């Protein structure tokens, strides 16, 4: 539902970014609900491109 | 919790100044990430760049640290997210987080102010209590109200 809100706490911030990058490096595992929130470009995969898109959003360029 | 202090500096019109952003009360499990927004007046300050401070330990700082400058929006944005994925590049000590480089455009005070904060988390993703102290350039510049020393 709320794209970018990886941890599902209702706000999009850099803590979601940490969670996203650690999951992409397989340092953590996401819950299924979190996976839907993590796929920020909605292409069906969670990867480095999602990390970069979320970073751009947090830097407010988009 | 964490205290973020914007330094206070002085400088003549036309000169470049550096405004440091200090971190205190760094958590026992470090800072894995932080995002926040400061406000500034582009009539007073032309922000030419923001450099990472020495508490950014990633040997390639741009992997962990990025900023954005918006003169039209009158804001500057900070994004830190330690890039190791293991907590290795987290912030572990108090010190300078960033240095804001600005050319002084007028003698009026050039306040740099806390606008918004997202999250400040440690290596366990525990969000921290955070407070800000505003600062900027020539903070006391004013028309005198009386005759005084
Ligand atoms: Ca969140
Ligand atoms: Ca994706």
């Amino acid at each position: 539902v709320l794209l970018g809100d990886v941890n599902g706490d209702g706000t999009i911030n850099s803590t979601d970014l940490t969670m996203l990058k650690r999951s992409v490096l397989r340092a953590i595992t996401l819950t299924d609900d979190a996976k839907a929130r993590a796929d920020v470009d909605k292409n069906g995969s969670i990867n480095a491109a999602d990390v970069l898109l979320l970073s751009r959003y947090l830097l407010r360029v988009i | 919790g964490v205290v973020v202090e914007i330094g206070k500096v002085t400088g003549s019109v036309g000169t470049t100044v550096e405004i440091p952003v200090y971190f205190r009360g760094v958590p026992s499990k470090g800072i894995a990430n932080c995002d926040f927004v400061f406000r500034y007046d582009p009539n007073v300050l032309e922000i030419i760049g923001i450099d990472p401070g020495d508490i950014i330990v990633d040997p390639n700082p741009t992997k962990s640290f990025d900023t954005a400058i918006y003169p039209d929006r009158k804001i500057i944005v900070f994004l830190f997210a330690e890039d190791s994925g293991t907590g290795a590049y987290a912030i572990t000590k108090d010190g300078v987080f960033a240095k804001i480089r600005a050319t002084v455009k007028s003698s009026a005070p050039g306040y740099i102010t806390f606008d918004e904060v997202g999250g400040f988390a440690d290596n366990d993703l525990v969000e921290q209590k955070v407070s800000f102290i505003d600062g900027g350039v020539n903070v006391g510049n004013a028309t005198p109200t009386k005759l005084e020393h």
